[PDB]
This record gives structure tokens, C-alpha cells and sequence, in this order.
């Protein structure tokens, strides 16, 4: 069985943990629980293939930022999450992408851009602005809501497909 | 002083571990309370739970409930490598 | 600076690991030479061997032969605990 | 399957590694190879029972002495080795026994006293002196030679039996 090593990154409170728990455990609770570092594993079927997902759920808090230079070395693909009601989290995205490329010494790291909290009405990041950024990077962009679960499968499975293609060279 | 510790539960729920902060003055009941909060066991009696350090696959070390955890745990730092033929 | 690293080989010979010293100026060829000496592979060509850091069961990290090992390895320190019902 | 966690302790050069390699790998070479910390595992039959031996081979060198307070917490039984041509290594034995008891907070830790290099003619430790010490401790004493392999099985298997009895209370 193939195993895909996924890492979820992004700013405080954007929904990294909520997305991950929805994918793995199929539930959502509005609760305060800042992450240091959590790890999950689940066997799934993607595009008819059985595989193993290993997901590292990382800290948004800058107090733990020194950990990045380490966990970035062993991730195969990265879900870069911002929240559509949090402009600063969208501005952070390019810093995560630049660090991932630096640590891996590669201009071609599997990545998917995720705009989360799409259930909210108080939007401050334009969808077309996110689509343009992702196009300039050459990566997919998916709008998600951990609260309604819209787009959760698509985001993680699209990352797996990107990794699969990178591995196939 | 402080350090990060990885906490796992035996529920086969897809979680491998969740990390929490450990401090040099933490005694075992406090760490148990923090671990249960982290794994959503806060409504359950802490006295029913114990804190066990995993040293290797076959080696474990139960922290007694009266102990300062920094002092009672094995704090040895190990890095593992394979010498592999190409 | 210095630190201890555990070296395993894939020979199913009953050895789990053997520890060697690693220093901050060691580059990968030196560590390979030291690991092979330790596992009685000194007569074999070092170029046929590679140094691989084990991060978790599914995560490994090959140290490139040109690298300072201190700098290239994941040096993160983790301690593992189980929250267990009595 | 029951697993027994054995730890081999004693001064520089007494033969801790040579004894261990003979037990696990059945060979002996006169070679210089100071130990930091080595670990071995082997399934054996003792007294008709199949079991797993996990053996920690420790450093005689005092430069690594700070490690003792850690590995002593998780050993189930201890092979305390001196060499019969090394009086200082015999004088060290009581310090290892006192430290093991301290770290484990127990006056009753499974232990076996091993007098190694019994093949040598240049003896400086009297066998009766070792027998009296072990009697005063209440533990078995076994003379071994990793070079001829005399007493290797007996030393490790006697430790396993001691652990088995301690576990049975
Ligand atoms: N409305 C809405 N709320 C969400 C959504 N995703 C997460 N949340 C909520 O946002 C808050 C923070 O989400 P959470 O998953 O903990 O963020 P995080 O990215 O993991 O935060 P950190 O660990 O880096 S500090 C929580 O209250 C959570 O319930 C979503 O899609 N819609
Ligand atoms: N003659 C004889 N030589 C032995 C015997 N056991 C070990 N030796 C030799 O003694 C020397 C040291 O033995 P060794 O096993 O490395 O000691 P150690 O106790 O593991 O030493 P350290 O790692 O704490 S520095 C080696 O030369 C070894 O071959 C024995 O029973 N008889
Ligand atoms: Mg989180
Ligand atoms: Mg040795």
C-alpha cells in the first residue's frame, strides 16, 4: 500500500484542525483548541486505489514557528489554508510556500491552496483573487467549509493526486 | 523550563498523537488533566487514567501520580539512523 | 558540539542498533565510515552505502553525501506518552 | 510471548559486549570496540518456554555515566559483570548494584553476578571472594568466558529465571 504524507499549514484559526478532523473522523465542533502538533492516519480509496493517508496538523501560532524547518523536510504535499474572512491569513500564504520551497530545495513541491470557512457571509478575500494567486503558482485552489464539510474530500484528494503526479515525475 | 510531549490514546480513532506542553513544575495529575482535555475526555474522572511514557516498542514507564513529570520521565534524547546499502 | 546517534543495519542478525558519536563538523562520508566500522563493514566500499534518518515508521530522510549531518538531519526532540485508562 | 528486558553493566573492558554477542550471535572475536550503547533481541527457549530476550549492552566508560540514571529505570534484570583479572572491576560491582537499587527505588532488583574471562590464567579475584559477595547480596554468581563460551547461556538464563520469579512475586 502506497502512503501519502500530507501536511496542513496556515495561520492561527483558519481551520486546519477542523478540516483534518472532518476528513479523518467525520465530525465538526466549534471549539477552541490551539494546535502544537497533531498527527492522524487513515486508509481510504482515492480514484479506485486503496491507500494510506498520513496527515500532520501543524501550529498556526508563531510561537512554534521554529518547528517548521523540520516538519517541512519530510512532508510530501502541503495543504496551504487561509480563511476567507481573514485577509492576514491570505497574505501569509506566500510565506508558507516560500519556506516550503526553501526547506525542500525544490521549486516543485505538491501544494493545494484551500480557502476555508466558505459557509460564512462575512467574506473579505475575493474568490477571484485566490484563483489568480493559485494560477500564478500553478496549483489547484479549492474552497472548503469544515462546518458544512463542503470540499473537504476534494481538497485532500486533490493534494494526493498532485503528489501521485509528482512521484510519477 | 518547558517541552513538548506527544500524547496518544488507545481509541482506534485515526489519531496517532496530539501534542501538549509540559513544564518542569508539572506533577502528574496536572499533565493527566491536560492530556484528557486535549483528547476530549474532560468530563471523565481523571482518577481512572494513568500517564505512561513510551521508551521503545517493548519498554514503558508509568509515571506515578505523585511525581514531577520532568524528573520521573526518561529524558534521554536519541536519534535513529539506518546504514543502508544503495 | 556532539551527540549520540543509533545506527541499525538491515541484516536480521539480532542487533537492534549500535550507537556512535556524531559531531557538528561531521559530513556524511565520515559518519558512513564510522557506522560501517561499528557494524563490521569496514572492508566494504563506503560508496555502496547511504545514511538514512528514521523520523517515524513511515517517514525517512536520506542525508545527501555532501551534507553536514547535524545541519541536514531533523534534530527535533520528541517524547511519546500514552493516556491510558487504569 | 513474554519478553525479558536485560541490561548488562560493568566496568570498561570486562567483556559485556563479548558475552552479549556470544549469546545472540554465537561468535567471538578479540577486537577493540568500546560501547556507547547497543541493543539486541532474540527469541529463545528457556526451561521449555519460548520467550523474547531484549538485551541492552551498556558503556563501561565513565564518560557516558550520566546515561545510567535513565537506562536503569527500564531494565527488568541486570547482569553485573567483572573480569577475574581486573580487581578494580570487581570493586566497581557494589557501586552498580547501589545505583540500580536507587534508581528503581527497590531493594529487590533481579541481578546476577558474572565473573568473566575465566579462560585466563592471570587471575586476581578469588572465586570464593566473588561467591561470598554474591551470597551477601542473595544473588547467583556465575563464572563465564566469552572466549570459550563457558557459562554464557547459564548467566543470561539464570537472570531470566530470577526475573520470572520476581514477576511471580
Ligand atoms: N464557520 C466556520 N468555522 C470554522 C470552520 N473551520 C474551522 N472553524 C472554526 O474556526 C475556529 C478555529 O478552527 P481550528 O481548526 O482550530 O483552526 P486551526 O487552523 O487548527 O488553528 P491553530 O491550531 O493553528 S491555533 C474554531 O472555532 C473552529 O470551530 C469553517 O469551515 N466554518
Ligand atoms: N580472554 C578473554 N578475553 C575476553 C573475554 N571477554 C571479552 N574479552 C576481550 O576483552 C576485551 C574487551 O571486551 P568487550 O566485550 O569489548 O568489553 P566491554 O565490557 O563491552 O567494554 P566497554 O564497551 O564497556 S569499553 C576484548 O578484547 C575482548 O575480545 C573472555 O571471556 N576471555
Ligand atoms: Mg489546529
Ligand atoms: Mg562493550
Amino acid at each position: 500500500m502506497t502512503e501519502y504524507k500530507l501536511v496542513v499549514v496556515g495561520a492561527v484559526g483558519v481551520g486546519k484542525s477542523a478540516l483534518t478532523i472532518q476528513l479523518i473522523q467525520n465530525h465538526f465542533v466549534d471549539e477552541y483548541d490551539p494546535t502544537i502538533e497533531d498527527s492522524y492516519r487513515k486508509q481510504v480509496v482515492i480514484d479506485g486505489e486503496t491507500c494510506l493517508l498520513d496527515i500532520l496538523d501543524t501550529a498556526g501560532q508563531e510561537e512554534y514557528s521554529a518547528m517548521r524547518d523540520q516538519y517541512m523536510r519530510t512532508g510530501e504535499g502541503f495543504l496551504c489554508v487561509f480563511a476567507i474572512n481573514n485577509t492576514k491569513s491570505f497574505e501569509d500564504i506566500h510565506h508558507y510556500r516560500e519556506q516550503i520551497k526553501r526547506v525542500k530545495d525544490s521549486e516543485d513541491v505538491p501544494m493545494v491552496l484551500v480557502g476555508n470557512k466558505s459557509d460564512l457571509p462575512s467574506r473579505t478575500v475575493d474568490t477571484k483573487q485566490a484563483q489568480d494567486l493559485a494560477r500564478s503558482y500553478g496549483i489547484p485552489f479549492i474552497e472548503t467549509s469544515a462546518k458544512t464539510r463542503q470540499g473537504v474530500d476534494d481538497a485532500f484528494y486533490t493534494l494526493v493526486r498532485e503528489i501521485r503526479k509528482h512521484k510519477e515525475k | 523550563d518547558t517541552c513538548i510531549i506527544r500524547i496518544s490514546v488507545e481509541d482506534n480513532n485515526g489519531n496517532m498523537y496530539k501534542s501538549i506542553m509540559l513544564t518542569s513544575q508539572d506533577k502528574t495529575p496536572a499533565v493527566i488533566q491536560r492530556a484528557m482535555l486535549k483528547h476530549n475526555l474532560d468530563s471523565d474522572p481523571a482518577e481512572e487514567y494513568e500517564l505512561v511514557q513510551v521508551i521503545s516498542e517493548d519498554k514503558e514507564l508509568v509515571i506515578p501520580d505523585s511525581a514531577n513529570v520532568f524528573y520521573a520521565m526518561n529524558s534521554q534524547v536519541n536519534f535513529d539512523f539506518i546504514l543502508r546499502k544503495k
